[PDB]
């Protein structure tokens, strides 16, 4: 809800869209990708072992 | 492969896929200066649809339809590693960017 | 482009009795001609080559 | 934001003081303002706070209001609007403004339509009651049959009976004999026994019953209501002026006008009683009373204009506005009840079309014609009404509105028929578009389609298309060049052969202010005949030498 | 030098002479190519015979 405010000040925090507005920053059909190349760099800069 | 099959949010239809294609050109590099039109050819895509038993419990499927459709254009490239676009060799420069993920 | 512009297809896919309609019947054709022809001719990295 | 608190409080029929933080307006902070604004939260919602009841629930049933008609039920717009986010979009404020209506659909807006009709069809009962309005109603027709031989004029665009449209030409003519009979008695039997004294009230009531069928086109109806509004203000201007003169001339404020006027309105009788009162103000009237008779005699001269008395105006013209208070609450409330359906249709078309916003607000005006012509009396629903009319008001809002260019609408959206058809062309010929394919896809020749496409895209400089050659410009602002081509042709065609130099000026307007056939020209050629015409063309073959135009060609260029 | 139009209008005289300027080249070259081609292909058949 406070993240909905951070994109929509002075507008009602519509309960289910308050969750979508944040999770679709990183999990939407349109709004996030890395390729396998960027997931590799993500895991690499975190010293993971998950290939 | 990152968008299709669009099995619809409405739960009653699905716009399936199989693969892209390129084909059907008409201009060539000489006409792409003398006339001027960008050396290009149509992007066409293999698409499908499938629907299930509305009425019975022993066959699981009822309809299947599949074809091609248009979905855009693509410029074309020479042995010389060039392209011809509005009378001229307009050509993409490659980028050197921060690798995706986290920094 | 496949997740921002397909609106009339993504819309009207919900409504028809697709046992008797087809995987094509609302796909517009104008934009992905010029928008991919001229991705080599007016894009942010697609200058006239240094001939 | 606010809606959460007020809605859950009204659902509960009760709201505890501290629940202002359990269902908080996600807006503001005004904690010390609470101790008086709680007042209009309680006269229509009363509750307080203590440890625990045991048998004490009933309190609301002797202490609360009863209709939520227009008050904190709608003025709460300000208290839900008040925090629009200082830089962030019209596509936010409408979400606060629709903090009013939730979803009154499927019977609530039908009850708004029921309440339109106990408005309009009850205003009708006072059109039938104000004795000038039922006169001007028939004056509408008596203005036009009175000239011995007519068919149209104010006979047409009138009569207009929504008797659920169930009439014929003679039952339509009976509207000026049936109701005319009910009128011509009542019109003077309002003075028999008294204005509404015994049967005068029943006579008014039965005229007001037949006039329930006289439900009419919104502007033939509202002409009769505007007539009653204006004829009320013939008196209300006089009251408004004479009350002001009680202050300004007499020094007798507000309440003391009402104390004397409102029981003998008609004449300077009550003003002479206002002298008879004594007191220093009334005492001053003994040497200025003339200036008040010089105004109050034109309240009297309204009863003298009509055979009214203010005794009728006291109630009839208020009964009118008790009908209007329903009719035009409901023709506002019906628009309000549908403000969301306007978004869900309009926002389809707002898809970059011209802007993400403006088409919604034009739909909110298309909704006015829809609310005015809402024929629920066919049976159908406002959803379908919006899908037709309000959708095409949304379409036209950027079809020819807000463009550079605008045409008769068939010739607007036909340009878009071609763009709709192009969806085959770009994949069936399927590499580039070709008008040569569009010719089979339209079964028509390219140029009679280019009729539109030559000019309707953004208009070339075609002055008044080509007709600008023969229009109002034929004055010396053009014809001075004609009086130059004529001079140069008059030169050459007078150095040519002594016979041939006549002929080769005739038929189309070349040389004279009447460029005649034979009679006045043959008499100036002599000897022989229609060589008088053939030599207009003979020039093609021994005037062959192209130098023969060396002094003629400049008049495309001056 | 060139002239172009909406295709249903077959092309103007100054382009229709240049049609025969460009046609000359291919009309000649294809009459050389057919000979250059069979002078290889039938020379392979001729070689299989000479064996």
């Amino acid at each position: 809800v406070e993240i909905y405010r951070m994109m929509r000040p002075g507008e009602p925090p519509t309960r289910e869209a308050a969750e979508s507005l944040f999770e679709n920053l990183f999990f939407s059909e349109d709004r996030y990708d890395l390729s396998a190349v960027g997931r590799m760099k993500f895991n690499r800069s975190l010293l993971r072992e998950e290939i | 492969r990152s968008v299709f099959p669009i099995q619809s949010y409405s739960g009653n239809s699905e716009l399936q896929y199989v693969s892209y294609r390129l084909g059907e050109p008409v201009f060539d590099v000489q006409e792409c200066q003398i006339r001027g039109v960008t050396y290009s050819a149509p992007l066409r895509v293999k698409l499908r649809l499938v629907i299930y038993e509305r009425e019975a419990p022993e066959g699981t499927v009822k309809d299947i339809k599949e074809q091609e459709v248009y979905m855009g254009e693509i410029p074309l490239m020479t042995d010389n590693g060039t392209f011809v676009i509005n009378g001229t060799e307009r050509v993409i420069v490659s980028q050197l960017h921060r690798s995706p993920g986290v920094f | 482009g496949l997740v921002r512009v397909e609106r009339a297809v993504k819309e009207r896919l919900s409504l028809g009795d697709l046992d008797t309609l087809m995987p094509q019947d609302m796909i517009n054709a104008k934009p992905i001609s010029a928008a991919v022809k001229e991705f080599f001719g007016s894009s942010q990295l697609s200058q006239f080559m240094d001939q | 934001q606010l809606k959460l608190l007020v809605t859950r409080g009204k659902e509960q029929g009760y709201l505890t003081y501290a629940e202002v933080n359990d269902h908080l307006p996600e807006d503001i902070v005004d904690s010390d303002q609470i101790e008086d604004i709680i007042q209009m939260i309680n006269d229509m919602g009363i509750q307080v706070m203590e440890e625990a009841p045991d048998a004490d629930d009933l309190m609301l049933a002797e202490n609360t209001a009863d209709e939520d008609a227009a008050e904190a039920a709608a003025q709460v717009l300000s208290s839900v609007e008040s925090e629009i986010g200082r830089t962030t979009d019209p596509v936010r404020m409408y979400m606060r403004e629709m903090g009013t209506v939730e979803l009154l659909t499927r019977e609530g807006e039908i009850d708004i339509a029921k309440r339109i009709e106990d408005g309009i069809n009850q205003v009708q009962c006072s059109v039938a009651e104000y004795p000038e309005a039922i006169t001007y109603l028939l004056e509408q027709y008596d203005r036009v049959e009175a000239e011995e031989a007519r068919l149209s004029d104010l006979i047409t665009g009138f009569v207009d009976p929504n008797a659920e449209n169930s009439i014929d030409p003679e039952l339509a003519r009976e509207k000026f004999a049936e109701l005319r009979a009910q009128y011509v008695v009542t019109r003077d039997t309002i003075k028999a026994k008294g204005r509404s004294h015994a049967t005068a009230q029943e006579e008014i009531l039965k005229l007001s019953e037949v006039f329930k069928q006289f439900r009419l086109v919104p502007k033939q109806f509202d002409y009769l209501v505007n007539s009653m509004r204006v004829m009320m203000d013939r008196v209300r201007t006089q009251e408004r002026l004479i009350m002001k003169l009680c202050v300004e001339q007499c020094k007798m404020p507000k309440k003391n006008f009402i104390t004397l006027f409102t029981g003998n309105e008609t004449s300077d009788t009550w003003f002479n009683a206002a002298i008879a009162m004594n007191k220093p103000w009334s005492e001053k009237l003994h040497d200025v009373s003339e200036e008040v008779h010089r105004a109050l005699q034109k309240l009297q001269q309204i009863e003298e204009e009509t055979g009214l008395t203010i005794e009728q105006v006291k109630d009839i013209n208020r009964r009118m506005s008790i009908g209007e208070a329903k009719a035009r609450r409901a023709k506002k409330e019906m628009v309000e009840a549908n403000l969301r359906l306007v978004i869900s249709i309009a926002k389809k078309y707002t898809n970059r079309g011209l802007q993400f916003l403006d088409l919604i607000q034009e739909g909110n005006i298309g909704l006015m014609k829809a609310v005015d012509k809402f024929e629920y009396r066919r049976g159908y629903k406002f959803s379908t009404y919006a899908t037709w009319w309000i959708r095409q008001a949304i379409t036209r809002s950027i079809a020819d509105q807000a463009r550079t260019i605008r045409i008769p609408v068939h010739m607007i959206e036909t340009i878009n028929k071609l763009n709709r058809i192009s969806r085959q062309m770009l994949q069936e010929m399927g590499r580039e578009p070709t008008p040569e394919e569009l010719a089979e896809r339209m079964l028509m020749p390219e140029d009679k389609i280019r009729k539109v496409l030559k000019i309707s895209m953004e208009t070339p400089i075609g002055d008044d298309e080509d007709s600008h050659l023969g229009i109002d410009f034929i004055e010396d602002t053009t014809s001075a060049t004609t009086e130059s081509l004529r001079a140069a042709t008059h030169d050459v065609l007078a150095g040519l052969t002594a016979r041939e130099a006549k002929v080769l000026r005739m038929r189309f307007g070349i040389d004279m202010n009447t460029d005649y056939t034979l009679e006045e020209v043959g008499k100036q050629f002599d000897v022989t005949r229609e060589r008088i015409r053939q030599i207009e063309a003979k020039a093609l073959r021994k005037l062959r030498h192209p130098s023969r135009s060396e002094v003629l060609r400049s008049f495309l260029d001056d | 030098v060139q002239v172009f139009t909406r295709d249903g209008v077959e092309k103007d005289k100054r382009a229709l002479e240049i049609e025969e300027m460009q046609l000359k080249q291919a009309k000649k070259d294809l009459s050389e190519e057919l000979q250059i081609l069979e002078a290889g292909l039938f020379s392979r058949i001729r070689a299989v015979l000479v064996a």
